[PDB]
């Protein structure tokens, strides 16, 4: 079997700067052909992975000449001569010298932009949801960087722990920010028992945490 | 043009089998191996096996020996992958792949679009869609709650509104059902004048909803 060793796992790069991803094979991937059986892909959730480079150094049609591949035998590189914001994503090398086909761990290219503080919004449960008997309170952190953020929920100043779920978008392909949604779940009965609903946000761009809140049922 | 198109998303209970098809056109089917690869959440890709069309010969990775059967029908230029005894960690996107070489020359691979197989005790259910109402710049959105399985698609104003939209990854609630939000930021000056509608489609339950979101 062939082990494929990819590095680095995370590649933060300033837009405009070059980038290089390494891939090492446990045995040479050359001449049963002419070719080196090493290929590079970009993961694309929802469809086929995009072939970038195939057979070592052949750039697929449509791929910008900013991308190139090289290597011989056991050590390969995928190079981006000038990284653009749209290049964010997850990149894999893989070998087909032998079956089973085997894959590198993957490299997440991240764009390093200036710090951007989140814009915070809070949404009460809709009257429609309340009529159905449930209550979801949603806190939105919009267009921030870097990704690290803490969201703390408070209900009449009681710290909520374990009652919320959050998820985060992939890095935006144009402005390189993230957005995050946190949902606090309560029974309608419990929602009606309380007044002050508060989302407290900690982020590098905020000197001190920001709290967005609302009082239940007040226009 | 070389084309490989797979059958649609599948949802199965643990213990059941699944059979995925890979229909091809635009090339000599007998000249290339067809490989199958999957990728599970939080995991790297995995090669499952391959079939050689001209001989029918199969080769499977050790992990799938005795679990997987690959077949093909030459008259239909189609390959199949059947995976039996499904478990929760068989939840993955499955791909068919035309091999690189035709026994004389080599070039790029061609991939199918993928087939999501969800393995779960849960039963298919449509989402409820709730507005996330606004009231300079305002945020609004839709909460798409308690559906199974993935995925749902969300657009805004039938695709006319894309700038500033964020549709978040679904979270799997403790009740085995998914929930997600989709939001957009808009000018407050437009609230009550410009209509904002989130178009939600959950094909597994054949649920399509156009929800207007209005300020409170």
């Amino acid at each position: 079997d062939v082990v494929m060793t990819q590095s680095p796992l995370s590649l933060p790069v300033t837009p405009g700067e070059p980038a290089s991803i390494s891939c090492r094979s446990s045995q040479s991937l050359l001449h049963r052909s002419g070719h080196k059986y090493l290929h590079w892909y970009l993961q694309r959730p929802g469809q086929s992975p995009q072939v970038l480079i195939y057979l070592g150094s052949n750039r697929a049609s449509g791929v910008p000449d900013r991308f190139s591949g090289s290597g011989s035998g056991t050590d390969f590189t995928l190079k981006i001569s000038r990284v653009e914001a749209e290049d964010v994503g997850l990149y894999y090398c893989m070998q087909t010298l032998q079956t089973p086909w085997t894959f590198g761990q993957g490299t997440k290219v991240e764009i390093k932009r200036t710090v951007a503080a989140p814009s915070v919004f809070i949404f009460p449960p809709s009257d429609e949801q309340l009529k159905s008997g449930t209550a979801s309170v949603v806190c939105l952190l919009n267009n921030f960087y870097p990704r690290e953020a803490k969201v703390q929920w408070k209900v009449d100043n009681a710290l909520q722990s374990g009652n919320s779920q959050e998820s985060v978008t992939e890095q935006d392909s144009k402005d390189s920010t993230y957005s995050l949604s946190s949902t606090l779940t309560l029974s309608k009965a419990d929602y009606e028992k309380h007044k002050v609903y508060a989302c407290e946000v900690t982020h590098q761009g905020l000197s001190s945490p920001v709290t967005k809140s609302f009082n239940r049922g007040e226009c | 043009q070389v084309q490989l198109v797979q059958s649609g998303a599948e949802v199965k209970k643990p213990g059941a089998p699944v059979k995925v098809s890979c229909e091809t056109s635009g090339y000599r089917f007998s000249d290339y191996n067809v490989h199958w690869v999957r990728q599970a959440p939080g995991q790297g890709p995995e090669w499952i096996g391959r079939i050689s069309p001209n001989s029918g010969g199969t080769k499977y990775a050790q992990k799938f020996q005795g679990r997987v059967t690959m077949t093909r029908d030459m008259s239909m230029n189609t390959a199949y992958m059947e995976l039996s005894g499904l478990r929760s960690d068989d939840t993955a996107v499955y791909y068919c792949v035309r091999g690189h070489c035709d026994g004389t020359t080599c070039s790029r691979a061609y991939w199918g679009q993928g087939t999501l197989v969800t393995v779960s005790s849960a039963s298919t259910k449509g989402p409820s869609v709730f507005p996330l109402a606004p009231s300079g710049t305002a945020a609004l959105g839709c909460l798409v709650k308690d559906y199974f399985p993935e995925p749902v698609t969300v657009s805004w104003n039938s695709g006319a509104l894309t700038s500033g939209v964020h549709t978040f990854p679904a979270v799997l609630q403790s009740s085995g059902l998914y929930s997600l939000s989709s939001v957009v930021t808009v000018p407050s000056s437009s609230l009550g004048t410009q209509t904002y509608i989130c178009n939600v489609n959950h094909k597994p339950s054949n649920t399509k909803v156009d929800k207007r979101v209005e300020p409170k």
